[PDB]
């Protein structure tokens, strides 16, 4: 059950490394 | 010119300066004695 | 606490017979343990065979006694066993072997009981830190 | 920029020199000589290298009581 | 004052030196001097080291490392590491002392007498960075210099005496060397051999033959580049591939000598070949297989059976087996078992370690090297406490390997990281943004958005 | 031409993230000490890293939990050898002996490096100048420390730093029980280099956002006042170092930016340059300092110091680490 | 115009060394801190409250020198050199660690008048007083190490000392007796620390090396005017770089010199929560399961029970030096050992 839930915040981390990479607000030059 | 001497910043200095060249004369005296 | 001549009283022989060592004998004697023993017997330990110390007591029960300056003398020049049985100058270093140990080629015999000075003088100095190893540290 | 003398303007000039040059040696003096005369151990309560312990003793005098420590640590020095 | 200022040259002063970049007379004198400088230490050190050398305490004990090296060569040393004659190392500092005038003497004449570009006072010896077959040119003139010291080595191991060898039947001694590994498979399948544990790449040299094989190989090698550099121009692949500028080629310089330096780092950790055993003292794996060897010989002395002796874990407490099955010894030094040395090898039969000759063949200089070498190890303090870090203070002692390898890993990351430095800034200023960014014509202004 | 255009493409700035050539060896082998990384951290069976038979379990099914869990530095028996899958006769040798270390260790150091690189490679596409891989150099130094240059002054990756929170303290605690790394200058020198990095930065961020210009309204927030590349400065350089003059003195504060970002710049990396060093002279047994019994009284008693309790905390990590491991009096290695 | 304006007024002069208000609380209590630390390193012993050397005057070098805590037997006690222990006596109020609470005393009152020196400049030059709530984080480690963790235990006695070796000590007792690498707070404040190392290294070499090209000397540091108008350095490169090597990078200059501000600031928060918590003992020293597992199954090992039996090895062959007032009497046979060494 721990080990799932391990698992879970990991996960949940890595997915977020992605769409802060890859759907980040776009800097935008003014 | 027409600079003054004793100022804020001399009393800080001296105050710093004076007990430190006296510390650094004890402590090389420190280094001459035995057991 | 200081280095009195009651300090530097050390046993001569094993009748009963005793020196008082001079602080310079003292020192030199310090210094050439240093030299030619504390890489093997630094605090009074051995570190080749730490069933075997430079205590007072160990060196008392050894076979002849070696508690007292004229028997430590005699095992810088003819090293034995703890038992007396076997002679060990081809191992241990001693002026008998002093072409197999160079470090004691130059070991007059002031220098020998400058150096058994510093042994027997050593616990009385430091307690239980002498051959105590590193449970007294 | 704040109204006084700059540093390098005193240091490069010699009423500095002519002042410092009694006034630094002669506290590196004295306190060579607050530690030569033993004065330091007189006021900080300093053991001397032969006032650490007795004479046949290895127990570390240790203050053991909050409102009678003065006269424990005095008690320990009459000790010697 | 010529390029002696920050508004002439563009560089401040803690950069001063690269004002002399493309000044050839002053940056002459400047290496001239330096080389001085290394002369004159060379010298001095060595000079300070026998002032303070008692001949009959090992070298190792004495905090040398410039006297190990003239001992290794065979100069004042007998049998077993035995100082029989003071006199070459003093004649090898003096030299060095006396070289070290000369040499001082022209770089202070070159740096602030003599002209301060070449170019006009010699084609020969005026050079421009961006000339590539002046550089390379150059470059084959050391290289026949450097190729002539690797000679010279030779030179001294097969005529002039011979080398140290720690490996000499009956004790290291000084000996001629009259075959040297020429064949290429040996020398070629060191430089083809793996870094890592049991092989060991190029450090795990272990013979004579093969250092004065590979020394005639580098030698003949290196003058045959030197030639080759002299008589030709670089191709088109190499003249696409390089930066042409001062700076880079320092930068080149400076990744070569991070290499070397940690290269000489392992050197000085784990052979015991070139760097004996009796002058630097034992390795960390020579001490820790010594210790292990010590307890077995006074266990074995006090009767016990050293074969079968169970440890803690259930491993032998003296004897176990490497992964590959080799009979070697236990506990923590059975990371230790590709060690070999010469106190070693008389009890190793083809399985390892042979229990036959641990019971019956151990001789009292074995049991002598062992307590030496355990009692030596390698670690220390700082201040030179000899021991590990839970030890008292009372043997003054840091071994020689300790004080090379230390400070040669130190060198040896500097100058990586001045590699770096060097080559990026080469690179910047060769295409000429080392300066910053133009305002005006910003690259990634021109670029389009990531997302 | 294909060759043409794999390099046009390798090399282009347009990509979201830069491959380059240094990205060209970095991206196999990070991947591949990431995804060997993570699998070992759940699910690798115990490694037996003091080859004594005795092995450690360290990933999340075999009872870890993210604190404690670990993956465990391969064996002692294996020293300082290579030892790759094709090496063992089967996945489970491999497993037992700590081979995922090796193999994670061995792949993120030529990463991280390719990484320094290619943080260069970028710098060159983009017009930059070049020296943020510099300041990369001073953390890639400290892995390379206490990943390989350690291993290999001590004769086995069994002593390089486990891939693990509570391992890394493990390594730490018997690393000064055997070095004494406290009294070693050079981790002085870093924890110079860090408590003045994180001052610096505090100072730095403070000092800045002490002198933003009023651009926003109460409501909204400050950042708002800054738009992305606009050309003027957000800030008052000039009050902030009046601010900074007045709270020491006026000679003690930068009135110039570049001389304080390269202040900013060098003061952790050439501290942390130095701690990884002291790691790596510390690998060859150049150990901190040993003033173990150096106060003597006249008589000749010992008196102790606060060195002389750091020795006894140090004697009791060194009586009780790796407890079945030693056979013998003294910790060579 | 009245004394306290004129008073004001001198205080708040332009000099080489700004006085103001809390100047008056400000340099005594910093000078007698700094001057309290140098005479007891200097001259001071602790033979009497620790049995140890601990200055110069005895032989110590600078890494072996503090200012020691007062004896345990002291409890709390402040420790006033007119108070009951002393009794006005000097010699004796150094004998007894007098020095060390007049230090931590003094210090804080000078930590106090530092931040509101903070306070009046920022307040004076005009500008935000990010400075001062910055500094409240080195307050609050000062605060929770030097006071309030020894108030929860039984006396000064183990708090630091002022010193370097002292501290090393300090360091390797929270380890031994509280297992505080284990302790989560503890981890937030190495995160912190390192992460704002780690922004000051980035942040300064990423300035360094998009500046832009204002001068054509070689040393770029003479290309910028404090009172120019445009950024020295270019934002869109730095953030295009930082996207393409790392995948993030900040875009707005402002978020970043607040992230700068707020990593290591929360951190040592953080840090200072967790030694509160050890001043209560209430530590993170285990994991119920993990000892439950491993109290059934001898076969159970992991990193964090050897952390634990290196522990117990810290404790037991420490505390009849680093205690003295315990009178610890552990003999040979009860330290733990493992085999041989
Ligand atoms: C950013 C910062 C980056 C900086 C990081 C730099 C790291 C480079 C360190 C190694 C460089 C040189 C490699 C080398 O000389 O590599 C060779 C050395 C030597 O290895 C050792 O070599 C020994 C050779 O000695 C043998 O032979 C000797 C002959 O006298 C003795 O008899 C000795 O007892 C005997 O064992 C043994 O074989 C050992 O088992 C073996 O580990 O390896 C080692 O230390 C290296 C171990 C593997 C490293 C591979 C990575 C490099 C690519
Ligand atoms: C941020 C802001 C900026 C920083 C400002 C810094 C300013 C400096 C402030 C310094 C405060 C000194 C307080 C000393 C103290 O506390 O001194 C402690 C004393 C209490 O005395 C202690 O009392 C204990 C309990 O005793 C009792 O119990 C014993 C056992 O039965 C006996 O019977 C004994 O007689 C009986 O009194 C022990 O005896 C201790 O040795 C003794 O020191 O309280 C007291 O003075 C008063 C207690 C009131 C609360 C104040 C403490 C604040 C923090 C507490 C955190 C706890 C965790
Ligand atoms: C190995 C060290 C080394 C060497 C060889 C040099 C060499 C040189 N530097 Mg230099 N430099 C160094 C370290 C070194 N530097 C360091 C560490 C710094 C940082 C502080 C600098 C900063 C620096 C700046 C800022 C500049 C130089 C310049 C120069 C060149 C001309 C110097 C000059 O005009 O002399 C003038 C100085 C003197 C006349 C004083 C006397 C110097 C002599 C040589 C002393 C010799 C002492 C010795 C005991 C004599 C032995 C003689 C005996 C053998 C007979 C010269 C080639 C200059 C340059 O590039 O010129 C274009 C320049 O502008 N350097
Ligand atoms: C053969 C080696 C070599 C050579 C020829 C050069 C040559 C040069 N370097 Mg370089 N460098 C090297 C190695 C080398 N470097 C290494 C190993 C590093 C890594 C640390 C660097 C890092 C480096 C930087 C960061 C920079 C240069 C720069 C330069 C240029 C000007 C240097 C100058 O005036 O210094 C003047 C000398 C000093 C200011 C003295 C520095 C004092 C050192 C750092 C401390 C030494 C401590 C000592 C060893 C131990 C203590 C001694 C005790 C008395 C206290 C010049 C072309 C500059 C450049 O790019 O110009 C184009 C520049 O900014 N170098
Ligand atoms: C790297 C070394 C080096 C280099 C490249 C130069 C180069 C130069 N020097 Mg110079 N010099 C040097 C070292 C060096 N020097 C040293 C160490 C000294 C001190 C003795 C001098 C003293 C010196 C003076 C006083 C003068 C020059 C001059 C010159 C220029 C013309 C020399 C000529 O025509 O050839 C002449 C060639 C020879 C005489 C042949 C010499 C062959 C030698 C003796 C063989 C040595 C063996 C081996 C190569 C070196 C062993 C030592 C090694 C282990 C380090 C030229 C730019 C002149 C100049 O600039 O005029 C304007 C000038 O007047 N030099
Ligand atoms: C100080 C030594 C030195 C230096 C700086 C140079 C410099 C140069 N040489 Mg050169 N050379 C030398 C010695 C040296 N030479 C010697 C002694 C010889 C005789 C064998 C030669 C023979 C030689 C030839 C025949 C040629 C050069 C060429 C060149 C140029 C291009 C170099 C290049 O791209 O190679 C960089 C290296 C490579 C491209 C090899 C690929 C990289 C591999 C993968 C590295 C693997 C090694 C790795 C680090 C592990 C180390 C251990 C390993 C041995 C297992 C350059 C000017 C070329 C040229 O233009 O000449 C006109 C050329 O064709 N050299
Ligand atoms: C403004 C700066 C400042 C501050 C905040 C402090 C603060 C402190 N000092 Mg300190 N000190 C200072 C400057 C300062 N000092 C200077 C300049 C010196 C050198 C002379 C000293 C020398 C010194 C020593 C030697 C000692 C202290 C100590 C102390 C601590 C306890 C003081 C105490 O209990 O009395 C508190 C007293 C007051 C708050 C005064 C109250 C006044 C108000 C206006 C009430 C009015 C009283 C009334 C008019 C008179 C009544 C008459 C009758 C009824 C009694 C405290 C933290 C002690 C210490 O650190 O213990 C470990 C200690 O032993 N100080
Ligand atoms: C200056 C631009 C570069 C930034 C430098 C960053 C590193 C500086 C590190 C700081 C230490 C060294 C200072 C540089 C020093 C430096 O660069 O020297 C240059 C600087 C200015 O010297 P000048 O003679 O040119 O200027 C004197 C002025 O009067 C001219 O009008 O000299 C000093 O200030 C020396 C320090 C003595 C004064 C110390 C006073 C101490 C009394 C107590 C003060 C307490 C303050 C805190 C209160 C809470
Ligand atoms: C350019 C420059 C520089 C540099 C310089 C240099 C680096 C130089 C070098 C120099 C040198 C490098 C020198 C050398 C010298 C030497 C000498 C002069 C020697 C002599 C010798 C002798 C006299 C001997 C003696 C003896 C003997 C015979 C034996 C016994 C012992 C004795 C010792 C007694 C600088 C940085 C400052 C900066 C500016 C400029
Ligand atoms: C003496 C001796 C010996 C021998 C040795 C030898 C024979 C050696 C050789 C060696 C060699 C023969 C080496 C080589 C090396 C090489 C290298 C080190 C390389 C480098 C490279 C580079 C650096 C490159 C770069 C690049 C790339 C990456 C790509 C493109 C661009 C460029 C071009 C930049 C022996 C051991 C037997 C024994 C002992 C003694
Ligand atoms: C406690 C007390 C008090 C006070 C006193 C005071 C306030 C004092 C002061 C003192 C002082 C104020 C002292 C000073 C000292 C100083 C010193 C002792 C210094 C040293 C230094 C050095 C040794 C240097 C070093 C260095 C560095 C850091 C780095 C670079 C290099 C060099 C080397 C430059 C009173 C009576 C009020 C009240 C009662 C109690
Ligand atoms: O494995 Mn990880 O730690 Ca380097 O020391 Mn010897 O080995 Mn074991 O004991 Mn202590
Ligand atoms: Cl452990
Ligand atoms: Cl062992
Ligand atoms: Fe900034």
């Amino acid at each position: 059950m721990e080990t799932i839930t391990y698992v879970f915040i990991f996960a949940c981390i890595i997915a977020l490394f992605f769409f802060a990479i890859f759907f980040r607000e776009p800097p935008r030059i003014t | 010119v027409s600079y003054p001497i004793f100022t804020v910043r001399w009393v800080a200095v001296h105050t710093l300066a004076v007990p430190t060249i006296f510390f650094l004369g004890a402590i090389a005296a420190m280094q001459f004695i035995q057991r | 606490a200081e280095l009195t001549p009651e300090v530097l009283t050390v046993p001569l022989n094993s009748e009963g017979k005793t020196i008082t060592l001079t602080e310079k004998q003292y020192l030199e004697g310090k210094r050439l343990f240093q030299y030619a023993c504390a890489s093997c017997h630094v605090g009074g330990i051995t570190k080749t065979n730490p069933s075997l110390d430079l205590r007072t007591e160990t060196l008392a029960l050894a076979t002849p006694p070696r508690d007292n300056i004229e028997g430590l003398v005699d095992y810088m020049k003819n090293p034995t066993t703890y038992d007396g049985e076997q002679e060990i100058a081809e191992v241990h270093p001693s002026l008998r072997s002093a072409d197999i140990f160079p470090k004691m080629r130059n070991l007059t015999e002031k220098d020998l009981v400058a150096i058994a000075g510093h042994i027997l003088v050593e616990p009385k100095i430091l307690g239980d830190k002498w051959g105590g190893g590193k449970v007294y540290y | 920029t704040t109204g006084e003398r700059p540093f390098s303007d005193i240091i490069t000039s010699v009423r500095y020199w002519v002042i410092h040059s009694i006034t630094i040696p002669a506290l590196f003096i004295a306190g060579w000589l607050f530690v030569s005369t033993g004065l330091a151990y007189d006021v900080f309560g300093t053991p001397r290298p032969d006032s650490y312990y007795a004479q046949e003793q290895r127990s570390i005098p240790l203050v053991t009581d909050r409102f009678e420590a003065k006269q424990q640590v005095e008690t320990f020095l009459e000790q010697l | 004052a010529t390029n002696r200022d920050q508004e002439s040259s563009g560089f401040a002063w803690w950069a001063g030196n690269a004002r002399l970049i493309n000044l050839s007379g002053k940056l002459l004198g400047a290496h001239v001097a330096h080389a001085g400088l290394i002369v004159f230490w060379a010298g001095a050190m060595t000079l300070f080291e026998l002032a303070h050398f008692i001949p009959e305490k090992p070298m190792y004990e004495q905090g040398l490392i410039l006297i190990p090296h003239i001992a290794t060569l065979g100069w004042g040393v007998g049998p077993g590491g035995e100082v029989v004659d003071t006199f070459p190392f003093f004649v090898v500092g003096v030299v060095h002392l006396i070289s070290s005038a000369v040499l001082g003497f022209g770089g202070v004449y070159h740096a602030i007498r003599g002209p301060e570009t070449l170019e006009e006072y010699s084609s020969f010896f005026g050079y421009d960075w961006k000339d590539k077959n002046k550089m390379t040119t150059i470059l084959g003139f050391h290289l026949i210099v450097l190729g002539i010291g690797a000679l010279l080595l030779v030179a001294k191991a097969m005529f002039f005496g011979g080398l140290y060898d720690t490996w000499a039947p009956g004790g290291g001694d000084v000996r001629v060397i009259t075959n040297p590994t020429l064949d290429p498979r040996v020398i070629f399948g060191y430089l083809l051999k793996s870094p890592f544990g049991g092989e060991g790449w190029i450090v795990s040299v272990n013979n004579l033959e093969d250092v004065v094989g590979g020394h005639i190989w580098i030698g003949l090698i290196c003058i045959a580049g030197g030639i080759w550099h002299i008589l030709t121009t670089p191709f088109g692949w190499a003249r696409r591939a390089f930066i042409w500028s001062g700076e880079a080629y320092l930068s080149y310089s400076l990744g070569a000598l991070s290499m070397m330096g940690f290269i000489a780092t392992c050197f000085v950790w784990f052979n015991n070949t070139v760097y004996p055993s009796e002058f630097y003292g034992p390795t960390g794996p020579e001490a820790s297989q010594a210790q292990a060897m010590t307890f077995l010989i006074r266990d074995q002395k006090l009767g016990a059976n050293v074969g079968s002796a169970q440890g803690p874990t259930g491993l032998g407490k003296y004897l176990m087996r490497s992964p590959t099955g080799e009979i070697i010894f236990g506990g923590e030094t059975m990371r230790f078992w590709d060690f070999r040395g010469p106190w070693l090898e008389p009890l190793r039969g083809p399985n390892g370690l042979d229990l036959n000759k641990i019971k019956n063949d151990i001789q009292p200089w074995q049991e002598r090297r062992a307590a030496e070498y355990m009692t030596h190890a390698p670690l220390g303090s700082l201040n030179s406490v000899g021991g590990v870090a839970t030890e008292i203070n009372s043997v003054n002692f840091v071994s020689p390997r300790s004080w090379l390898a230390t400070s040669h890993f130190v060198l040896a990351f500097f100058f990586l990281v001045g590699h770096l430095w060097h080559a990026g800034r080469a690179r910047a200023a060769a295409a000429g943004f080392e300066k910053g960014i133009d305002r005006e014509s910003e690259p990634v202004l021109s670029m389009p958005s990531l997302d | 031409n294909l060759w043409e255009r794999f390099c046009n493409w390798v090399t282009s700035t347009d990509n979201r993230l830069y491959v380059g050539w240094f990205g060209v060896i970095m991206i196999p082998t990070l991947l591949a000490a990431t995804i060997c990384f993570v699998i070992a951290f759940i699910a690798a069976p115990p490694v037996d890293i003091d080859g004594i038979r005795e092995p450690v379990s360290g990933s999340l099914l075999y009872g870890n939990n993210i604190i404690t869990g670990a993956v465990v530095p391969s064996s002692n028996a294996i020293g300082l050898h290579f030892y790759p899958i094709w090496e063992a006769a089967s996945l489970d040798e491999w497993l037992y002996n700590g081979g995922p270390y090796q193999l994670i260790i061995f792949h993120f150091l030529l990463g991280a490096s390719c990484y320094m690189g290619r943080q260069w490679e970028l710098s060159y596409r983009l017009g930059m100048r070049p020296w943020i891989c510099v300041a990369y150099s001073a953390p890639l130094a400290s892995a390379f420390a206490v990943f390989l240059i350690y291993p290999i002054g001590q004769g086995s990756f069994s002593d390089g730093m486990p891939l693990g929170i509570s391992g890394t303290f493990n390594f730490m605690i018997v690393f000064q029980a055997e070095h004494n790394i406290l009294m070693h200058p050079f981790h002085q020198l870093g924890v110079a280099g860090v408590f003045g990095g994180a001052l610096f930065c505090a100072m730095h961020g403070s000092l800045v956002t002490s002198s933003l210009i009023r651009e926003t309204t109460e409501t909204e927030s400050a950042n708002y006042g800054y738009k992305f590349g606009q050309e003027e400065e957000t800030y008052n350089i000039v009050a902030a170092h009046g601010y900074f003059g007045r709270l020491i003195f006026q000679y003690a504060s930068f009135n110039n930016s570049r001389s304080l970002h390269f202040f900013l710049a060098a003061w952790p990396v050439v501290g942390v340059w130095f701690t990884a060093l002291g790691i790596s002279t510390m690998a060859f047994n150049l150990n901190g300092f040993n003033f173990n019994h150096s106060v003597i009284d006249a008589k000749g008693n010992v008196i102790n110091t606060w060195a002389d309790i750091i020795n006894r905390a140090n004697l009791g990590m060194e009586v009780m680490h790796e407890r079945n491991a030693h056979n013998f009096p003294l910790d060579l290695a | 115009r009245g004394w306290f304006d004129i008073l004001d007024d001198w205080l708040k002069r332009d000099r080489f060394v700004f006085v103001g208000w809390s100047g008056i609380l400000l340099f005594p209590c910093a000078y007698l801190a700094l001057g309290g630390w140098l005479t007891g390193t200097t001259f001071v012993t602790s033979w009497y409250t620790h049995g140890l050397a601990s200055s110069y005057l005895e032989g110590c070098n600078f890494l072996t020198v503090a200012v020691s805590t007062p004896a345990n037997s002291m409890g709390h006690s402040l420790l006033l050199l007119w108070g009951p222990e002393a009794q006005g006596d000097f010699t004796r109020w150094c004998q007894l660690g007098g020095l060390w609470t007049f230090i931590a005393l003094h210090g804080a009152f000078g930590l106090i008048g530092f931040m509101l020196r903070q306070f009046e400049i920022a307040r004076l030059v005009g500008v935000r007083p990010y400075n001062a709530i910055a500094f409240s984080a080195p307050i609050a480690v000062f605060v929770s190490v030097f006071l309030i963790y020894p108030l929860g235990q039984s006396s000064w006695f183990f708090a630091p000392s002022f010193g370097v070796a002292a501290i090393f000590r300090f360091l390797l007792f929270f380890q031994g007796f509280h297992n505080w690498t284990l302790n989560p707070f503890h981890m937030m404040g190495v995160a912190g620390v390192l992460g704002g190392a780690l922004l000051c290294a980035i942040h300064g070499a990423t300035v360094e090396n998009t500046l832009f090209q204002d001068g054509e000397g070689a040393s770029t540091f003479r290309a910028f005017n404090p009172t120019q108008a445009e950024e020295t350095y270019s934002m869109v490169t730095a953030n295009r770089f930082w996207s393409q090597i790392f995948g993030i990078a900040f875009s707005n200059k402002r978020w970043l010199h607040f992230f700068m501000l707020f990593v290591p600031v929360t951190g040592l928060w953080m840090s200072a929560i967790g030694v509160v918590g050890l001043a209560l003992n209430l530590r993170s020293y285990d994991f119920i399961s993990q000892e439950i597992r491993a109290a059934e199954d001898p076969e159970f090992e992991t990193f964090y029970t050897k952390n634990l039996l290196l522990n117990e090895g810290i404790r037991a062959w420490m505390a009849p030096q680093d205690q003295p007032h315990e009178n610890f009497v552990f003999p040979e046979e009860v330290l733990p050992r493992g085999n041989a060494l």
